[PDB]
């Protein structure tokens, strides 16, 4: 029980030392992740208390690379999953209208310098919005309030999706609403 | 005994009440097992959970040594299930620093694992070198001969280990006792 | 009910399977180490003059399109 509690207590006092590269702390974030999913509901609200870090580096995705970026990305995808007040404290709190900001990443503001990495990045990003959906009736009001989004998910339904364990765009707008 | 950090298993689940793993944890390690199985016969093979525990631990061959033939109760050479879900078990209760809060109620299995060869009393000779698993010195090797051996013939019983095993969970009274031993 | 009902259902009997982590399909990095070397003890084992060393050599390539199709572009 304890011994992982305390053991990411010091490696949380890692995570808020500002005058470091942000890697090992993604990496680092990744562990929460995966040691928060293992442990169980317990180790959730154990855990309850650091996203705030997180929650305040999200905002500014326009500085640090892709990779930062697509960590914290399966971070939260692996944290997100069967969590009961993760999944009505996301969306009071910044996060679901952030993948949102997250999406226009290039369809308008690059085109191609290394442009893998970006379908990278939305490949990440979808399997991060799978995984919070639930079963609730809150989150999808908003996902039909915005408007130019289902167009672009008709290019996530244009896309060839390879060794994937199967089509999570088509589910996807299976689940919207928008059929 | 101390593992790699940043290995699977140190990111397991250990609980403090009944020294066990969860149900979906050990879904995984089934999944694992399923696809670690190059000729897929619902069994397991030797060197590669070899260089798995190489990876997890630090131990040189002997250890693959004894470690190895414990686990290979089966007399088959081809593990399967269980030895391999109770030695994950064992090696990552050792470094939790509560495994006689383990066997405390493990007491059966430890036998049955002791018990090599089928005679339901254990010698001297079996865990003269199983103490790397329980860091026990020679002197209190000395001491728990000479001071429990109700048997008396350098051999083992079912209710002396039963107070070996609640002699396991109490070590502060212990030293406490032996502080008394001479008076 | 109605609209609401039928479909969200079907999404939580989505949410029974066997489910892979994120991280499970790349915490196996040193799984393919030590598999490579049981291949690298293998070769000081018996060579290539054998075909359970190509049925293992057909795991390996197997393993390799199971990593390549999230390892095509990421490098």
């Amino acid at each position: 029980y304890i011994f992982h509690r305390e053991k990411i207590l010091e490696l949380g006092s890692i995570l808020k030392n500002k005058r470091l590269s942000l890697d090992k702390r993604a990496q680092a974030a990744q562990k929460i992740g995966l040691l928060s999913f293992t442990g169980g509901m317990s180790a959730a609200q154990f855990a309850s208390e650091y996203m705030t870090e997180v929650a305040f580096l999200l905002q500014k995705k326009k500085a640090m690379s892709f990779r930062t970026k697509i960590l914290l990305l399966q971070s939260v995808a692996c944290w997100c999953y069967l969590n009961p007040d993760s999944q009505r404290k996301v969306r009071q709190l910044e996060i679901i209208p952030t993948l949102i900001d997250f999406l226009e990443e290039s369809f308008q503001s690059s085109n191609k310098t290394e442009i893998n990495t970006h379908r990278l990045c939305q490949f990440w990003v979808c399997y991060a919005l799978t995984v919070i959906t639930c079963n609730n009736l809150a989150i999808m009001r908003e996902l039909r309030s915005y408007r130019s989004l289902k167009f672009h998910l008709q290019l996530v339904a244009t896309e060839n999706w390879s060794g994937w364990p199967e089509n999570f765009a088509e589910v996807l707008y299976f689940l919207i609403g928008f059929h | 005994m101390k593992l790699t950090p940043g290995c699977f298993l140190w990111y397991l689940y250990m609980d403090k009440i009944y020294c066990l793993l969860s149900l979906r944890n050990v879904k995984a390690l089934m999944v694992y097992f399923h696809l670690l199985d190059v000729h897929h016969r619902n069994t397991l093979n030797d060197v590669l959970f070899f260089h798995f525990l190489q990876h997890v631990t630090n131990l040189n061959k002997s250890q693959i040594g004894m470690i190895f033939d414990l686990l290979d109760w089966t007399a088959v050479g081809e593990i399967g299930f269980d030895q391999f879900y109770v030695l994950i078990c064992i090696l990552l209760a050792h470094q939790d620093h509560l495994e006689d809060h383990f066997m405390y109620r493990h007491s059966r299995p430890v036998f049955e694992l002791l018990d090599l060869d089928g005679e339901m009393n254990i010698g001297a000779a079996n865990f003269q070198n199983y103490r790397f698993l329980f860091n026990i010195k020679k002197q209190e090797l000395r001491d728990l001969f000479h001071d429990f051996d109700i048997t008396g013939d350098r051999l083992l019983n079912y209710k002396e280990f039963k107070l070996y095993t609640i002699f396991c969970t109490d070590k502060s009274i212990d030293r406490k006792k032996r502080r008394k031993d001479r008076e | 009910i109605f609209s609401l009902w039928k479909p969200h259902r079907t999404y939580w009997t989505e949410q029974q399977n066997r489910l892979p982590l994120p991280l499970m399909e790349l915490m196996e990095t040193e799984v393919l180490d030590i598999l490579k070397k049981a291949l690298i003890t293998y070769r000081s084992t018996i060579g290539r003059n054998h075909f359970m060393t190509k049925e293992l050599q057909g795991y390996i390539e197997g393993i390799r399109k199971r990593r390549n199709k999230r390892l095509y572009f990421l490098d």
